This record gives structure tokens, sequence and C-alpha cells, in this order.
């Protein structure tokens, strides 16, 4: 592979946007985990709610679903797509996201391969 | 003819304002120190409302808000 590990999530998130396979927010993520239609989850390390982190971690662990950590919620939301593009091209309007669930993968081999390799290396 | 106003009725009928609840997901689950998760709210027996659609713990009944199913 050529793409970096941390920068390879953008392709998957964009393709899940295009194919409508994203559960955004804690309520939708928890509902998807209970429905166990989830494939993987994305968690934001920077947050002010320890109960949020505990609930997401326990739901991911007890449903044998892999979890990914992200630096901050604003970058996570910018990846997710809850932003508007200015004339120059920067996202002045960003709404942070603390948890994301990928319900359907995008039909991209390169994007999935690196994430699967990282998950296998973690295990 | 010209329209008469006649503006006098019950002073103001107010519109229902929905309650703002912060982090309503958390109260559905209880957590032990070992890391276990227990679902406080019952799960509806309907087809669509089977896993993540919890019911309502009213003082004398159980109510699913997604399909109006009610139990004692
Ligand atoms: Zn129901």
């Amino acid at each position: 592979g050529v793409m970096d590990v941390n920068t390879a999530l953008q392709e998957v998130l964009k393709t899940a946007l295009i194919h409508d396979g994203l559960a955004r927010g804690i309520r939708e993520a928890a509902k998807a985990l209970d429905k166990r239609q989830a494939h993987l989850c994305v968690l934001a390390s920077n947050c002010d709610e320890p109960m949020y982190v505990k609930l997401v971690e326990a739901l991911c662990a007890e449903h044998q679903i892999n979890l990914i950590k992200v630096d901050d919620n604003k970058k996570l939301g910018e990846w997710v797509g809850l932003c508007k593009i200015d004339r120059e091209g920067k996202p002045r309007k960003v709404v942070g996201c603390s948890c994301v669930v990928v319900k359907d993968y995008g039909k991209e081999s390169q994007a999935k391969d690196v994430i699967e390799e990282y998950f296998k290396c973690k295990k | 003819k010209k329209r008469k106003k006649k503006s006098c009725t019950t002073p103001k009928k107010n519109k229902h304002k929905r309650k703002k609840v912060k982090l309503a997901v958390l109260k559905y689950y209880k957590v032990d120190e070992n890391g276990k998760i227990s679902r406080l709210r019952r799960e509806c027996p309907s087809d669509e409302c089977g896993a993540g659609v919890f019911m309502a713990s009213h003082f004398d009944r159980h109510y699913c808000g997604k399909c109006c199913l009610t139990y004692c």
C-alpha cells in the first residue's frame, strides 16, 4: 500500500456518504449496534463525557465490533461531511461528531484493505 | 363591503413546546464495574421495533412510541 493508515479513513467515509451507510450521533450509533448491522465504529478521543466513552466502548466490545480512535470531534465531523464548503473551499461551518458507525462499506478495495490490515494487526 | 376585525377570543392558545433532553441514550443502559451492559428499557415485540427501539416506562403501562403498542 501507499496511503497512510490515519488518512485512509476518508475514502471509506466518503463512499459511505455516497452509498448512505453512515449512522451519525450516539443514538443512531447505539441503535445500529443493537441492530448489529454495524461493520465498524469510529470514536472521538477528545470529549467531556466519560459515560459516553464507556457506553461506546462497552457496546463495541460486547458486539465484537472493531473500534477506531480519532483525535478531535471537529475533524471527525469534517471527515463525516456535516459541513458546508465556502467559495474558496474551506469548511467555515463545522458541527462536531463524537461517534460514527459504518453500516455499509463502499465498493472500494484499496480503502477497505488498509483498514482490515490495521484491524488484523491490532488483533 | 370592508372586512371587520373583531379580534377577541381566548387570550392565547399556546403551541406545544417539545422538551429538551440532554443525552437521552445514556438512561437506557446501566453499567457495572466489570463492564457489563444491562438494558433498562424493554424492547418492543414488533417486527421493526426489535433491537434498538425501546419502550416507555410509564407509571402503569409500557408504550412503544414507534408503533403505539401498549402493555400493562
Ligand atoms: Zn413498537
